[PDB]
């Protein structure tokens, strides 16, 4: 059918007019197919013959699907699409199974010949003009135009969507306790009614839809659980990921590892513990797709650990709006975090992992906070509410960090859970200068042209040292200088730098870095018993800084 | 009750806003649906089709002394693409000098004036749904929308008529309109002041707008807090070094600053804890600088062609410092914010309070909101700001990593 729904007024982009793309001369066979295909469509009101007036045209083509000798009609709307107004956006997200509410009875109804059952604005049809060419550019071809939403046109997905929304509205009002999910041409229906009433409610729905030009499958034609939906396997009381097969292979290509990471990240939705970090590392620099990449000992271990996890089929439960959501997070390793969300202890609605920030100097407290934030966002999207957190960090550790950190931070309602490895700060800078501790005045310089540099210090105990560095930057020398002072100092130290850069890094109590150097410094800071770090403006009559600036600057301009 | 609509126009080349809707809680979605289905019945808004490619974000807030959900539309994009907002509202310089200023929400007035038919499209917004089960509920405005700077610009004519009697009766009272609010300042005793506000609400009442003893500001008692120089008997190298740094920095703002005498004390590689007696010379320089820091700042002047910028620092113990300038260091205003009894455990809560306070002051002083540099993670702010937000307006903001020194310079 063709829905009796009021049409959506459509228009071309402001300073633009309809397409006028000439018809390529087509094969005798392809021309025959188009004629019959179009005759059928015309008979169903999908298209209509047009006068010579209409100056618009869009190319037409014909292709046959194999294992069958049945032709298909392809229209190239690339041009019309460039000229068509921008529309809204069908949806801002895809439903996640974990968000699906528990309902005794569920039915899937797909809207049949979707796009073709919806009318197109009459004032716009003129722009959908296409021509079946005559055997060898004989004379005028048979000219048609669409009356319905053309397959592959810009506004079809959005217009169909709206039409369905308008159609479903009255039924929604009269049946507030029934869930209907609109997804493309599909339609999923859920209720807490016993079959009987539900099949009746379904039938009533279909009748309302049919009364509006939309065909659906009848009982015996409806799909049965499990439902294989957009990568998922849906059962009435549980869900999981579509059967994942980890390819047993000797020699892996970039493409193979890419697909592997993909399936793994995908499986991470329900399978807890999946680690992908070591595999991603191999995908650095890549340069090729068919190039084979040898697996590191670490990747082989990671892959093996993943296999074990995937050997045992895991399932997810559905959402109960009456119960609270609980999210638990655990540290898997170096910058690796996993979480799980449930309502009833250990009956997971969903799983996930977190492993961001490319080592831009961070600690476990910052990471945990980031993971909490990420989880919070997805919970709002999926369930419309934030979960209660179970964190492997002491309230004391948390308060100490937050109160003293420069950035405003805030975790929703959480509770400590003794699940090792626990999150903690590995070292802490002193609040005031240490009495009876050597004071190192450090500094570093680097020549912009030569990339050569010097790093060193001078103490109050009269000590001195100056190292020469190759292929360095000002930043690296400043950090080198601090590293030097930490190496030659012992348990208690006061360090005075002129680098806001280094002060910034160290103050944030990092425990991980992409910089081998910063790691040296961290490793060294952990060993100390007491460390005080102060800053002074450079190029001033400031005793100490004024002097290190000499030996470090000499020979390096 | 339609009238002759004011034809609105986007900037040449500029196109309507296409800003994504951020996920909202079920609680807020429920509230917005209830509010919107009611505004639709009243003809203020109407459903729209997919042929409307525009979108503006929407949220749900609750003002102070209010337990009823309110709709807050984030028109920041549309506002930037409008002006028009052409015929603006002049900012009175007398407002910042009043003994007291009262803020009154007059947003309910805008729903009387119909919006230009050809502009309506640009006011489109979406009510999202949980787990994207349902496609968003789409609407657009038929009347002047709250939050759009075009509404007060258009409503000026009617606002001046409403206020004419009250104005002639109290020609010493200053009335400033900014977005959905009215700023009313007088030098009257608090008693008369409040009495005059009550009278003003009656005038507004006669025009259908119930304008509810609102937030009371005292711009007189606003004094730019200095940079603060310590006051100790004995000083260490560390203290002088901490002082030299602080002054070295401040010297970039206040020209009259000197540091040569103090720096003379810091010579040789001494231990940080070593006590150092200050020379009588350094004593003067120090005292002399403190005097400079008491007074404003010579050279800085508000330039109406340039944007206002506000930086905030977390000081700890519920304390926050902030600075307003148009060009870095050239501080037009500096201040402080201390957590009010309740937020005893929330950084985001305190930061949103501080932002609103600073924004309010900017409106009073310059009649413009500053662009904020927020010491927080975007996603965190994005997730929580609406939880404690109570203003009808929304300033522009960006997220930054506070330079550790800056905290000290402004530390109190
Ligand atoms: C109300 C729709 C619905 N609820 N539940 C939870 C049952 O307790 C399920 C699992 C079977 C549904 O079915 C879908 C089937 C397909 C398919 N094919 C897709 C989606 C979605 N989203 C949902």
């Amino acid at each position: 059918p063709i829905s009796p729904i009021e049409t959506v007024p459509v228009k071309l982009k402001p300073g633009m007019d309809g397409p006028k793309v000439k018809q390529w001369p087509l094969t005798e066979e392809k021309i025959k197919a188009l004629v019959e295909i179009c005759t059928e469509m015309e008979k169903e009101g999908k298209i209509s013959k047009i006068g010579p007036e209409n100056p618009y045209n869009t190319p037409v083509f014909a292709i046959k699907k194999k294992d069958s000798t049945k032709w298909r009609k392809l229209v190239d709307f690339r041009e019309l699409n460039k000229r068509t107004q921008d529309f809204w956006e069908v949806q801002l997200g895809i439903p996640h199974p974990a968000g699906l509410k528990k309902n005794k009875s569920v039915t899937v109804l797909d809207v049949g010949d979707a796009y073709f059952s919806v009318p197109l604005d009459e004032d716009f049809r003129k722009y959908t003009a296409f021509t079946i060419p005559s055997i060898n550019n004989e004379t005028p071809g048979i000219r048609y135009q669409y009356n319905v939403l053309p397959q592959g046109w810009k506004g079809s997905p959005a217009i169909f969507q709206s039409s369905m929304t308008k159609i479903l509205e009255p039924f929604r009002k009269q049946n507030p306790d029934i869930v209907i999910y609109q997804y493309m041409d599909d339609l999923y229906v859920g209720s807490d009614l016993e079959i009987g009433q539900h099949r009746t409610k379904i039938e009533e729905l279909r009748q309302h839809l049919l009364r509006w030009g939309l065909t659906t499958p009848d009982k015996k034609h409806q799909k049965e659980p499990p439902f294989l939906w957009m990568g998922y396997e849906l059962h009435p009381d549980k869900w999981t990921v579509q059967p994942i097969v980890l390819p047993e292979k000797d020699s892996w290509t970039v493409n193979d590892i890419q697909k592997l990471v993909g399936k793994l990240n995908w499986a991470s939705q329900i399978y807890p513990g999946i680690k992908v970090r070591q595999l991603c590392k191999l995908l650095r620099g890549t340069k090729a797709l068919t190039e084979v990449i040898p697996l590191t000992e670490e990747a082989e271990l990671e892959l093996a650990e993943n296999r074990e996890i995937l050997k045992e089929p895991v399932h997810g439960v559905y959402y109960d709006p009456s119960k609270d959501l609980i999210a638990e997070i655990q540290k898997q390793g170096q910058g690796q975090w996993t979480y799980q969300i449930y309502q009833e202890p250990f009956k997971n609605l969903k799983t996930g992992k977190y492993a961001r920030m490319r080592g831009a100097h961070t600690n476990d407290v910052k990471q945990l906070t980031e993971a909490v934030q990420k989880i919070t966002t997805e919970s709002i999207v999926i369930w419309g509410k934030t979960p209660k957190f179970k964190l492997p960090i002491q309230k004391e550790t948390w308060e100490t960090w937050w109160t003293e950190y420069w950035q405003a931070t805030w975790i929703p309602e959480w509770e400590f859970v003794n699940t090792p490895p626990l999150v903690k700060l590995w070292y802490q800078l002193e609040k005031e200068p240490i009495v009876g501790a050597e004071t190192f005045y450090v500094d570093g310089a680097a020549n912009r042209e030569t990339k050569l540099g010097k790093a060193g210090y001078v103490t109050n105990r009269g000590r001195q040292k100056v190292v020469t560095l190759t292929d360095t930057t000002n930043q690296k020398t400043e950090l080198q200088a601090i590293y030097l002072a930490l190496q030659d100092s012992g348990l208690e130290v006061n360090i005075v730098t002129d680098s806001q850069y280094a002060l910034g890094i160290i103050q944030a109590q990092p425990d991980q870095s992409e910089s081998e150097l910063v790691n040296q410094i961290i490793e060294q800071l952990i060993k100390k018993e007491k460390v005080y770090l102060a800053w002074v403006p450079a190029h001033k009559g400031i005793g100490g800084n004024e002097q290190v600036d000499k030996l470090v600057s000499a020979g390096i301009r | 009750s339609p009238i002759e609509t004011v034809p609105v126009k986007l900037k040449p080349g500029m196109d309507g806003p296409k800003v994504k809707q951020w996920p909202l809680t079920e609680e807020k979605i429920k509230a917005l649906v209830e509010i919107c289905t009611e505004m639709e019945k009243e003809g203020k808004i109407s459903k729209i089709g997919p042929e409307n490619p525009y979108n503006t974000p929407v949220f749900a807030i609750k003002k102070k002394d209010s337990t009823k959900w309110r709709k807050l539309v984030d028109f920041r994009e549309l506002n930037k693409r409008t002006q028009d907002f052409q015929l603006g509202i002049p900012h009175p310089a007398g407002l910042k000098k009043n003994k007291s200023v009262t803020v009154l929400d007059v947003g309910d007035a805008y729903f009387s004036v119909p919006l230009d038919e050809d502009f309506r499209k640009y006011t489109a917004f979406t009510i999202p749904s949980i787990n994207n089960e349902t496609p968003g509920i789409r609407y657009q405005y038929n009347v002047l929308p709250q939050g759009w700077k075009g509404s007060p610009a258009i409503f000026q004519s009617s606002m001046t008529k409403i206020l004419e009697p009250f104005r002639k009766q109290n020609p010493d009272i200053v009335i400033y309109q900014y977005m959905d609010d009215l700023y009313v300042g007088s030098d009257l005793e608090i008693g008369q002041h409040r009495t005059k506000i009550e009278e003003l609400r009656q005038h507004l009442l006669r025009w259908g707008l119930t304008t509810p003893m609102g937030y009371e500001l005292h711009p007189d008692k606003w004094t730019v807090q200095p940079i603060v120089l310590p006051e100790k008997d004995s000083w260490t190298v560390n203290d002088i070094q901490k002082l030299v740094g602080k002054l070295n920095w401040a010297s970039q703002i206040y020209p009259g600053i000197k540091v040569r005498q103090l720096c003379k004390l810091l010579r040789g590689t001494k231990a940080l804890t070593e006590v150092i007696p200050l020379t009588e010379e350094a004593e003067l320089e120090l005292a002399e600088n403190r005097e400079i820091l008491k007074e404003p700042v010579h050279g800085v002047y508000y330039d109406p062609s340039k944007d206002l910028i506000a930086e905030i620092q977390k000081q700890g113990q519920g304390q926050w410092t902030y600075q307003i300038y148009q060009e870095p260091f050239k501080n037009l205003k500096t201040g402080k914010y201390a957590r009010m009894r309740g937020a005893h455990t929330n950084d985001v809560k305190q930061l949103t309070e501080a932002v609103q306070k600073i924004t309010t002051e900017s409106i009073v002083i310059w009649g413009k909101t500053p662009k904020f540099k927020l010491p927080i993670q975007k996603e965190t702010w994005e997730t929580w700001w609406t939880e404690y937000w109570q203003a009808t307006w929304i300033p522009e903001w960006e997220f930054v990593n506070t330079p550790p020194l800056v905290k000290l310079w402004y530390q109190l």
